[PDB]
């Protein structure tokens, strides 16, 4: 019962996990002439693959430990979900079928049963999968979806991340914008549940701080010509040149194509994490539109033995993994026999160059690797209870042969663990975490040739406010080759012999230069009003000073 | 939710292929919900085996794109001219 | 005998969409019913069966539905779904005889 | 004629008389124009004489 293919081992508790093995569904039109059938996942992902073998490669690793849950076995079912909606939605209905079933009193009669579930990416995919889960109180663990709407609790009653919100990203990205003094910008989104609230907290922290915004627009991964065009149209007709993009990779590609193919160039380019380290935009044919961006990005984690699992992947040998053949296929182009070549199948993986080990930190993986752990230690907590000490209503301790899943869901709701990197993992009342960042710039390899990120600062979330902020300007590369801050403002700085003027229908940050009239004078770079001159005494020719 | 995921019973019995009762009505239609909150989370159930929703009073934009929301249906205009109206109401005021 | 917006009402509004709900289905049936050989929507043009009808196919009769209501009007969804319609802008006043 | 008020938007200004030699003949003006070459405003800089 399900969809066909999948990752699966038997134990006595069974975790779920869903992972975008795939970018995206066929681009197919709907006509109901004869009867709909699935619908099938077009481009592959190989970064999505190495973030499910961080969960396999945990639950192996807790199994083997005696010192953590003794005489227990831990078995998954793992889920291709393409980041749409339908496919979570129906992964989570095989998830929930024992609950549901006598929930609608409504054959099997003996089923296995999923007391949690490792969350999605996207935040509307987890939103979706959330609403289902949330009736049956089975607890879940998300390791990338981090928008501010899946804080409520009144709604989500059963979800808990791993990752930041995105409040703080918008509060830096307001930050760097008045730390390298701009005050005319332009904000594009993506039309989806992590790209509106994040970039309308950001609207409203740059009007606090004295920003003007010229545009304001919303893509997605399925726009037509039109839309594409009349965005790239509104983008050349401005004079900003600093741009905001809330976003990922498969939502904005096309964009970045468009503008591309018209060589428009010049741009400076503030990146969200979810894009800011994205191969799908950072190619070496695109470094003269989106070269010397600056984006944000996570903290990076350590597995000490995680490269060599990584590289003992086999079409042959992984029985319980469903996915390494249409892997095997997709890496070294061939046929596995049951026109490509057919596959001779000793075929070292080092030789071609992928995202699955061409890597240099461990970010998403070392969440997966938390929200595993973060269940174990729930489950072990559950096991070493003592009779009077319990979380229940008399102190009663629930049965570990016996668990359900609400059990586990308050007890991960009181979890206080130290990692393999000696550091605390608790979650607060919203289930939320809280962590660094990182900040990084798009630069080009010499030797290589290819696009290298370089770190030139970091935000501090654990300061106070004005001071979470560090920038090394002499490691910042502007475009890729110059060494100057760009300039960015609506107008000119009046100087202080003239004041300001007001521009009909134009925001303040716009504005014109009108001398002083005899008898005045200004001594500011940027005044509102001239200022008379005290009695007997008269205004310089420049108007300057008085005499 | 809960009282969705008894319209689809049957269809769901058959496209898990898990299969009991014998006897379930399959539901053609459905008379859609009231706020655009609910509409939402019930289509996207009731997308998956293609039955049709008619609202009668949720009015989002959101509810337009037909790449989520296959088989939804409105007898109620959407919200971007009720916008257009507040504000030409304010600029006709001065 | 008892003041409830049960039957404290002036105008039907909201309740006449959940009619006219009913009725857009209730002829997309019908042209289900009527659906002579060789006119259907489906493959070839052939036409569904009223007996075992399914889902989808009510669904394609009502995203080609176009019908009169019983005010005289003219019923049909465009492309997204959605329909145009006229709206009315009211005031709060105080009734005298009453409060 | 209008006046700039920092840190607020632009709905919001003051106003500030014109200058001896220029006029200001409308509501809500942003600027003060100045008399042609062989005229001179009045007292009320509202006209040129
Ligand atoms: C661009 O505009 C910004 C915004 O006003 C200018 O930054 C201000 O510069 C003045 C001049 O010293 C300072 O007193 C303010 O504190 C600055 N504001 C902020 C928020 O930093 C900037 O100087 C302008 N740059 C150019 C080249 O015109
Ligand atoms: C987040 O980053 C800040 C700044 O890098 C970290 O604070 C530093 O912590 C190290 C470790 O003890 C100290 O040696 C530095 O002196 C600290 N710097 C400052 C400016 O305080 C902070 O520990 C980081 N937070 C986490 C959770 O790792
Ligand atoms: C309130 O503000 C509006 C400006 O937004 C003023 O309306 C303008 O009035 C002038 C003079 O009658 C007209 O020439 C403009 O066309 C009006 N603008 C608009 C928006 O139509 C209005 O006068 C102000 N009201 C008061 C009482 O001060
Ligand atoms: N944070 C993103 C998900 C995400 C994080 N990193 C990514 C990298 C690629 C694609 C998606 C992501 C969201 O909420 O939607
Ligand atoms: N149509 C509104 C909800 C609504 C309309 N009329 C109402 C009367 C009572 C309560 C809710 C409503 C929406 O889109 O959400
Ligand atoms: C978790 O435990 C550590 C010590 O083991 C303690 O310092 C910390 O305060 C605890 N967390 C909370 C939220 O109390
Ligand atoms: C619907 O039917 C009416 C009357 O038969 C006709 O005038 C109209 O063109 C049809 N189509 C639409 C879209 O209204
Ligand atoms: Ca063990
Ligand atoms: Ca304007
Ligand atoms: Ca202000």
């Amino acid at each position: 019962y399900g969809p066909d293919q999948r990752a699966q081992k038997k134990g006595d508790i069974i975790l779920g996990g869903l992972f975008p093995i795939h970018f995206g569904v066929a681009a197919k039109d709907q006509d109901l002439k004869s009867r709909p059938e699935s619908v099938e996942c077009i481009r592959y992902n190989f970064r999505g693959f190495r973030w499910l073998q961080a969960m396999i490669f945990a639950i192996e690793e807790i199994n083997s430990s005696p010192a953590l849950l003794p005489n227990l076995t831990l078995g998954y079912r793992i889920f291709d979900t393409c980041n749409t909606v339908s496919k979570a939605l129906e992964a989570t209905l095989s998830f929930v079928a024992q609950n549901k079933i006598d929930s609608l009193n409504l054959c099997s009669e003996h089923i296995p049963s999923t007391i949690a579930v490792v969350g999605a990416t996207g935040s509307g995919v987890s939103t979706a999968v959330a609403n289902l889960l949330g009736l049956f109180y089975i607890p879940q663990v998300s390791y990338a979806s981090s928008s501010r709407l899946l804080s409520n609790k009144n709604q989500f009653k059963s979800f808990l991340r791993t990752i930041p919100n995105d409040e703080h990203q918008a509060t830096a990205m307001a930050d760097i914008i008045e730390y390298f003094r701009w005050n005319w910008v332009g904000t594009i989104a993506a039309d989806d549940d992590y790209g509106r609230p994040g970039i309308e907290k950001f609207r409203e922290e740059a009007e606090e701080r004295d920003i003007c915004i010229d545009f304001s627009e919303l893509i997605s991964q399925y726009s037509d010509e039109e839309e594409i065009q009349h965005v790239v149209e509104v983008i050349q007709n401005s004079t900003a040149k600093v741009i905001v993009v809330f976003s990922s990779g498969p939502d904005l590609e096309p964009l970045i194509k468009e503008i591309v193919r018209r060589n428009i160039t010049g741009k400076i380019w503030l990146a969200s994490e979810a894009w800011a380290s994205s191969s799908l935009i950072a190619m070496p044919q695109y470094f003269h539109v989106v070269g010397g961006t600056i984006g944000f990005a996570l903290k990076a984690g350590q597995i000490p033995g995680f490269r060599e699992f990584l590289k003992k992947v086999h079409p042959r040998k992984s029985v319980h993994n469903g996915f390494a053949k249409e892997f095997w296929e997709e890496t070294f182009n061939c046929h596995l026999q049951e026109f490509r070549p057919l596959c001779t199948g000793d075929e070292n993986i080092s030789s071609v160059e992928t995202p699955y080990i061409d890597y240099t930190h461990l970010r998403i993986s070392y969440n997966v690797y938390l929200a595993v752990y973060s269940i174990a230690h729930a489950l072990q907590d559950i096991y070493t209870c003592l009779p009077g000490r319990g979380l229940f209503t008399n102190g009663s301790c629930a049965d570990i042969k016996k668990v359900e899943a609400w059990q586990v869901l308050k007890h991960l709701r009181h979890l206080n663990f130290t990692n393999n990197m000696g550091e605390q993992v608790t979650f607060d009342e919203c289930g939320d975490l809280v962590g660094n960042y990182s900040i990084i710039n798009w630069h080009l390899s010499p030797e290589d040739g290819s696009i290298v990120f370089k770190e030139v600062g970091y935000y501090n979330v654990y300061a106070k406010k004005g001071e979470r902020l560090f920038i090394n300007e002499e490691k910042i590369l502007w475009s890729g080759f110059s060494r100057e801050v760009p300039f960015s403002n609506c107008s000119r700085d009046c100087l202080a012999g003239t004041r300001k003027g007001i521009i009909e229908g134009e925001p303040t940050c716009c504005f014109e230069c009108v001398e002083c009239p005899d008898g005045e004078y200004s001594d500011e770079t940027d005044a509102s009003a001239c200022n008379k001159c005290p009695d007997d005494f008269w205004s310089n020719e420049n108007h300057t000073s008085c005499i | 939710l809960e009282a969705t995921l008894s319209f689809v019973a049957q269809n769901k019995i058959d496209s898990l292929n898990l299969d009991c009762s014998e006897h379930i009505p399959s539901t053609i239609a459905v008379v859609g919900a009231t706020g655009s909150g609910v509409s939402t989370a019930v289509a996207n159930l009731l997308g998956l085996f293609y039955i049709p929703q008619v609202s009668y009073a949720s009015s989002s934009r959101l509810l337009s794109n037909k790449n989520q929301f296959k088989s939804f249906l409105r007898t109620i205009p959407n919200d971007e001219h009720q916008a257009t109206a507040m504000a030409d109401i304010i600029e006709y005021f001065r």
